Formats: structure tokens, C-alpha cells, sequence
């Protein structure tokens, strides 16, 4: 599918002629299934149907279940996306500490990379500087930190000194609001993949479902931290409907511009090939 | 050919 | 029968006596304006057995069970010229009748002859015979049991219509009452729908909630 | 919770003061949110509301749907608070090897034995006492094939020695089918207890996606192989209408006389539960 | 206007709206059937301050809100007089509309004075133009609330109709439009009673309990 559905409105939704059937006391609309890439349930006051949802997840849609304060609550994992997944799961134990130490090194490179480059284009030298520094230094295991240290000094460059991560502010709700949309696509990128999206690259003590789609999500965070950063100023709703605009608005990938969910489809696949193959090449997203 | 389809409130 | 409107997931069937509760008022009233502005309006939709959608001709809709008035000028039509239909299934008898008439029309016509002034006259018809009789269906109704029954037996004489449908009546009827309503339906075989603002306890009917989910109840 | 609600029936969900609202055509019941544990729905037909969805991700509780075919498709996955089936997946992953093999080789066992003790119901002596003496000569890691060896043994008997698994005829296609529902009863017993049926008892072929299921319901297959023997002479949809009615029919358990639905889930359980604990004990199911 | 009934123990008045709310079945049933047969039933007995009994022509009853026919000769005849007047009340609107119709009177006479035979008219006035112009309430695209509210409207213009009774008519209506339709009565100081077989919240009404005892409810 190449359309993301947004529902906010009370209606009944079902499942007729391969259609997705949208039925409100007011007016009624069919959307083919085929054309249907994400769906995403705003409000609580939805119905659908269980054949529906089978429908979607013979067809590979992504759900998302929000709350009432209209934040996503819940999505829908299929257990079995394709036969492959059954195959790649001893792959996924068979893989080395080498391979997904170095795999994450690399993605953690492109995102302070790509830190530095938007740093760059925000005509900042000693904060680029200093986060390429930090790119140049990033080592195995990250003893010193220098992740968590170029995130620091990220969001307290961008936003100011007197901002931060653990604040409640709209900013970090946006920020947190962005990270949930971009990773419940990886997380859905992985189960198309089929690998366990439980088991993470980097550190094998936390336990976590979304710790991989993480290390795999962690690049493209800055995106999300560019239309944050020109809305800071607007409304929660308005920074809200500028995020859903990065659906709509297409990024350069190397090889020529694709839209955001053919760039997170292909960089996944290229991620996992390379994970079974064991480094052959690594996908490079830049901005 | 829409990208992002909205049923609701329009924002 | 089945009936379809856009808040609905499916259409739903209406086979004999039918209980539609609505917990929602502002679908509620504009269900009822959807049934009277029906020929204007085409989101409610009603479906029969054969798929295909009826004229709001078809449709019968009462809301004012003791303001529905039985006697009418087309039920007046429908029924002298089913009892002239009758009379004239039998050749006998309206040979007799005719042989009256006749001797009524002679006595008259004499009476006429005997008068000073000229008099024409064309002749006696049955069904000018019943007009003079004032046949028509009995208007004693005691209470609106009775009158909703009447109801039922003009809907199952009338062939036209194929769906009878009553808005907010379950009210004026008791529990056992609403028992006898639904079990009369049932033997008359005829398709009655109602609409409830609420629910009824002890009688099985279709509750549609305020989420718009239609769920069965007894 | 405690109680596991399964929902079989076409019937429409509400939330309504902390208390879930489900209504059927029969009857209406209302059901504590405490009091659930697991929420599972059998058919295509149940609607659903999504305020009951984020009441159910506030409460924790696994949602489980299902296709037509019954087999478990796609499962509610939360951002926050995960349920702890999740947590137990894990255990799943460090199963060992020697467990596996146990518990491989108990319902091998119990199979072979199942087999020959219908071919004994069957007053064949010599088949029976020959698919016994396999059982006795089973051992770990199948060098001597007798489970494939009492195959032959068993069909052979039953239906004919003309009779063969490989060729296609309407006693082929019976057995396939009610190894199809009890691969979606088991399989469904399995997503309840959340371990991934892609990972599977048997370790030289993983090919197929329900090897975990497939490897448990193998103990309980001959009572299907008993009824296509029964009604072999019939037409395949008579067939079909016989081997639709063993969810009615009441079979005896090692404890009580019981349903099958409610014997699988017990089998299953301590399946489970041993293979996490390390093999405390092995249930076993005897015709 | 006080209506009696013999479960009351006194004559109730019946001012502005009137929301009466019967919690039994039988006799609430009973009741809208003496409604309808009132001239024939001599139980249910509805006096005015002079103690005169009404007559069912002055009795206005009302069930179904959609199936009335607001539309009568008397009402926009009614109504056709009163935008006269609303017409009139203007001098500056009532001159142009003079000036208007003189030039349409002018070409018209031309027109006759063309003609061979010999040809008299009167004149072309407002009523005249209103009526040509088929003003008329439209009840068609209204809504339920919309249609109540046009029989409030026009209650004023029917002479002859004492009292205005809803019969299970606050069903349809929301709390809020209830709200609307108490405080457009108190204006329009017409008379409505509205018969319920449930109590509705919020509003003053008056309850009778399955025991038969009338009391005031503020919700
Ligand atoms: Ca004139
Ligand atoms: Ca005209």
C-alpha cells in the first residue's frame, strides 16, 4: 500500500469485495485494501470487524490503536508474515556478537552522522564539529558513550541548555509521539523480515519487543527532529499534523529519492541480508 | 492520488 | 426483509414481529426523519428478499396508532370492489340481486310516472348499492391494543404494502400486551418493525448502542 | 486474571463502568475486568470496539485473533506494560537441547503406543504387538526410524496394505484434515501459552511454521486415523461430517473424562511448563 | 388551563410548558385514549380559570410530529397577514414595493390599452403578490426539533385551539433541545402539556408514581 488511513471520526469499518468498507451515519467510503499501506484508529469510538482484521493481516497492514488522549496505545502483530520467518528465526540465533556489535556500531555511526549533517545544514561548526568528533571516536562496546553523549548535546544545542529528555514538555511528547510512529514501522518492517524483533543488536541484557526496531529506527530520528524543531513553536496539534506530513513528503536515498516506507523497507532488508551474510554491505541514509 | 487519506475532523 | 442504513456494519433482517431499540436520540431522530423523507432521502435503504429496493409507496408508516384513521378513501375502493368481486363470483346471486333491483327500479320508475313533473332517471349499480350501504371496516377500538390490532389486519389485507413499521408505539402497550402484539404478529405471518428510543426488559429485541454496534438481546 | 475468555460465537464487545460487555444473540453477559485473564477469538464474525481495546491494554490482557481456519493469526502488541507471555518467550528461546529430545521422544512414544494399542481395539495381534515392540525399541536421537517404520505398520493395517500416505485419494485427504484442525486446536493452545510454533521439538526439520504444535498433537493423532477407518467407505464430504463431530464427542483423560478442547490445553500446559522448567513432568495421553 | 383526572386529587394547572410524566402503563395508556375521545368521555375534564369546560374543537392533540400538516388555509391566510403587516410597518420598504407594482400596473395598462377590445382592471396588491408568490411553511427538509418548533411558531396563528398537548413527543429530543423548546414556551406564553411514559432528567415535570401519587420533580 502506498496510503496512510487516519481515522479520528465514530464509524463502523468491514471488510466487502476486497474493500475496506467505511460506514458513518453521515456518508460511506470503500478504499481498496491493495492501495492501503498503514491504518491508524485515532478515537476509541471505532468499530471493526474481526474479518477485517483478518483481511488486514492477510494483506500486511500495519494497525495502530490509539487512546483517548488520541497517543498510540496498540498495535496489531501477525504471527506468521511469511514462511521465510519460521527459516530465519536459527538464522537469528545462529547470529555472532561480532556481526551485531558491528552492524550496530555502523547504524550508530550513521546517526551521529546524520546528527552532524543536520547540525550542518543548521550552520552550527563547533556543534557538528564536536558530534563528528564523537562519530570519529565511536568505538566497540561504547565505553565512553559518545551516543548518549551526542544526544545530550543534540537536543540541548537544538532546544537549549535548559532542555531536556525527561521533561513532559509538548517537545519530548512530540519527540516520544515520533519515535512511536517510525518505530511501530520498523517493528513492522521486522515482522515482515520475520526475524525476532525481541533480540537486539546491542546489548543482549535488556529485554526488550522494540529494541530492535530501535537500533534500526535510530538514523532516522533527526528527520523526526527537523519538523520538531521548526514546530516547537506550534501547537501539539499542529506539530502532530506536521509529523503525519512526513508520510506524505519523499527523502533522498542514495540510490534516488523513494518515499519514507520504501526507504525503511529496503534499508531493513539491506540490514537483515547483511546480518545473514554477515557484513556485506551496510546501507548508508543520509540527509 | 493521495499519500495521506484523513477521514474526520481535517486538523 | 432487511433494512440498511450507513450506521449499520450489515444490513439486518426483519422477519414478522421486529424490535429496533436505538440508545442513541440524535440517530434516533434522524432515523425517523430518514423514514419520513425516505422518497427524498436515499441513505436508508431497505432491501427484500429478491434484492431490490422498494418505492416509499410499498412502505407503510404509522407513528399515531389512535390518529391513523382505518377508513380511507382507497381501503374504501380496495374493499367495495372486492365484496363486487365476490358478488360476482357467484352468478346466482347477482342474477337475484339484479332481479331486485329491478323490481325496486320498477316500483320507482312508477312512482315517477305518477307525478305531474317529467323525471329521468340511468339506473341502480351494486357498487353504488354498497356506497349507499356504507360498507366499511368496523371504527370501534376500545383501546390501542385493539386499535394496533386493526392495524394489523388492514396491513395484511393490503397487498401493496410489504413493510408496516411504528414509531415509539411499544410504549402505550403493556409487557403481556407487547407478548400478544408479537404473537399475533408471528401467526399473521406479516413483517412489523418497531423503533424504541429504549430498551424493552423480557422481549427479545435488537439494541443498536451509542458506538453504533448493533448487538441481539433475548 | 484467571478465567481465559474465548469467544466462538458471532457477538459484539463493549466496555461499559470496568465491566465488559458481551452480547450474543442467546443471551447477554457481563464479565469483571479483573477477572480475565486472556481474551482469544475463535471466528471472523466478533466485533470488536476499540475503547474495549485500550480498557484491555490498560488491563494487560493478551488479545488473540484468529481467521477462518481458526489458526491464530496477528495478537495485540502494547508499547508499555507488556504481558508477560513475552517475558516467557525467552524461556523458549534457552530451551536445551536434552529437553527437547525428551519430550520428542515421550510423544513419539506416546504415538507409537497410541497406534498399537488401537491396532489392539482392532484384534490385530501381530501388528499391534510389532508397533509395540518398536515402542519398546525407540531410543533418543531416532537412528533406527521405527516411529516412520511403524507408519507403514499402522496404515498398512488399517486401510490396506494398497493403502499409502503418498497417494492421493479421499482417506489421504481425510487424514490431512483432521490433522488440520488438530494442528489448529493445538496451535491454538500453543499462542495461548505464547510460545513462538515456529520453534519446534524436532530439530532436523524446521521447515514448517506449526513444527511446535504439529510435534504435540502427534500423541492424539490416531483417534482421527480411528473414525477415517470407520467411515473410509463414505465420500469425502461424509468424512468431513464425521471428523466435525470429534469436538462434540467426549474422550477419556488420563484423570477424568473430558472434552478434547479442555484435555489439549491441560496437555499443553504441562508441556510448557516442563520444557521451562526443565522437565518435571511429561504428560501422557493414553486412548 | 387545569386539567383533571379522577387519580388526581385536585385539578392541576397547566401554565407555559408542562411536562406530565405517567409512570404506569395502564393508565397512561388510558389517559391519551381519553385524550382522543374526550368529547365522548367525561373522566378526563380540562377547565380554564373561568371553570368552562373546552371543547375538543379547542382542544388541540398532537402524536405524530412529522405526520401533522402544518400547512392549512386558515394559517397562511394568518400568515400572509402578518407579513402584510410586517410590510407595513415599514413606510420606506411599503413605498418602494407601491412604486414597484405601479410600473408593472403601467406596463400591463399599456398592454390592455393595445389590445382592440375594451379592457378593466382593479389593481395589484401586497396579499395579492403574496399569494402569487406561495409563501408557505416548508416542512419537508425539517428536522423533528425544526418541526415542534414551527407547531410552537404556529399555535400563535391558530385561533381556535385552546391548549397545544405533545403526546411521547420529548423522546426524539435531546436535553439540551428540550431546554430550547421550555424556554421558547415561556415566550410564545403558549399552553403545552407533554404526556411521557418515562421521567425525563433535568427538567421540572410533574411525576405520577404506580402507586397514582402526583408529585414535583425538579430533574
Ligand atoms: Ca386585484
Ligand atoms: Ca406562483
Amino acid at each position: 500500500g502506498w496510503r496512510t488511513v487516519v481515522v479520528n471520526i465514530h464509524s463502523k469499518l468491514s471488510y466487502k469485495n476486497n474493500h475496506l468498507i467505511f460506514r458513518n451515519s453521515y456518508k460511506t467510503e470503500m478504499i481498496h485494501l491493495s492501495e492501503i499501506d498503514i491504518l491508524l484508529l485515532e478515537t476509541t469510538d471505532i468499530v471493526l470487524t474481526t474479518m477485517l482484521v483478518k483481511r488486514l493481516v492477510d494483506e500486511n497492514i500495519l494497525v495502530i490503536f490509539c487512546d483517548d488522549k488520541r497517543l498510540p496505545t496498540a498495535f496489531l502483530t501477525p504471527y506468521y508474515a511469511r514462511h521465510d520467518s519460521s527459516l530465519q528465526i536459527a538464522r537469528q540465533i545462529a547470529w555472532k556478537e561480532n556481526v551485531k556489535c558491528e552492524v550496530w556500531t555502523a547504524i550508530i555511526a550513521q546517526k551521529i552522522l546524520n546528527q552532524s549533517y543536520y547540525l550542518g545544514e543548521c550552520s552550527f561548526f563547533e556543534k557538528s564539529q564536536s558530534i563528528m568528533e564523537l562519530y570519529h571516536g565511536l568505538e566497540r562496546f561504547d565505553p565512553s558513550n559518545r551516543e548518549g553523549h551526542s544526544a545530550r548535546i543534540y537536543f540541548n544545542t537544538l532546544f537549549g541548555n535548559d532542555f531536556t529528555r525527561e521533561s513532559d514538555n509538548d517537545i519530548n511528547a512530540a519527540l516520544d509521539y515520533g519515535y512511536t510512529l517510525l518505530l511501530s514501522m520498523f517493528a513492522r518492517e521486522v515482522v515482515v523480515c520475520g526475524c525476532m524483533t525481541q533480540i537486539g543488536l546491542k546489548h543482549a541484557n535488556q529485554f526488550n519487543q522494540f529494541n530492535l526496531a530501535s537500533d534500526i529506527m535510530e538514523p532516522f530520528r533527526p528527520i523526526i527532529d527537523r519538523i520538531v524543531y521548526q514546530n516547537r513553536h506550534n501547537n501539539f496539534v499542529k506539530i502532530k499534523k506536521e509529523l503525519f506530513s512526513i508520510f506524505s513528503e519523499t527523502y533522498l536515498y542514495n540510490g534516488k529519492e523513494m518515499y519514507l516506507s520504501n526507504i525503511v523497507s529496503d534499508y531493513t532488508k539491506k540490514v537483515i541480508k547483511a546480518l545473514n551474510q554477515l557484513g556485506e554491505e551496510i546501507p548508508e541514509f543520509r540527509i | 492520488e493521495e499519500r495521506l487519506v484523513f477521514l474526520g475532523d481535517n486538523y | 426483509m432487511k433494512i440498511n442504513f450507513s450506521l449499520l456494519d450489515e444490513p439486518m433482517e426483519v422477519n414478522l414481529g421486529t424490535v429496533l431499540v436505538i440508545e442513541d436520540v440524535s440517530v434516533f431522530a434522524q432515523l425517523v426523519k430518514e423514514f419520513y423523507q425516505y422518497d427524498e432521502q436515499s441513505n436508508l435503504t431497505i432491501f427484500d428478499s429478491k434484492i431490490r429496493s422498494i418505492r416509499s409507496s410499498e412502505l407503510l408508516l404509522i407513528t399515531d396508532i389512535l390518529g391513523y384513521d382505518i377508513n380511507t378513501s382507497q381501503v374504501l375502493k380496495l374493499l367495495h370492489t372486492d365484496i363486487v368481486s365476490q358478488l360476482n363470483d357467484k352468478p346466482e346471486v347477482r342474477s337475484e340481486i339484479d332481479s331486485l333491483v329491478s323490481l325496486i327500479t320498477d316500483i320507482i320508475m312508477a312512482e315517477c310516472i305518477e307525478n305531474e313533473l317529467d323525471i329521468e332517471y340511468d339506473e341502480i349499480t351494486l357498487l353504488e348499492l354498497i356506497k349507499a350501504l356504507g360498507v366499511r371496516i368496523e371504527t370501534k377500538s376500545c383501546t390501542v391494543f385493539e386499535k394496533i390490532f386493526e392495524i394489523l389486519q388492514i396491513f395484511k389485507y393490503l397487498v401493496k404494502k410489504r413493510i408496516l413499521v411504528f414509531v415509539n408505539s411499544l410504549s402505550y402497550f403493556s409487557k403481556d400486551e407487547i407478548y400478544q402484539i408479537l404473537e399475533y404478529t408471528k401467526l399473521s405471518q406479516a413483517d412489523v418493525l418497531f423503533l424504541e428510543p429504549r430498551q424493552i426488559e423480557g422481549i427479545q429485541q435488537f439494541i443498536l448502542d451509542k458506538d453504533y454496534i448493533l448487538m441481539p438481546y433475548n
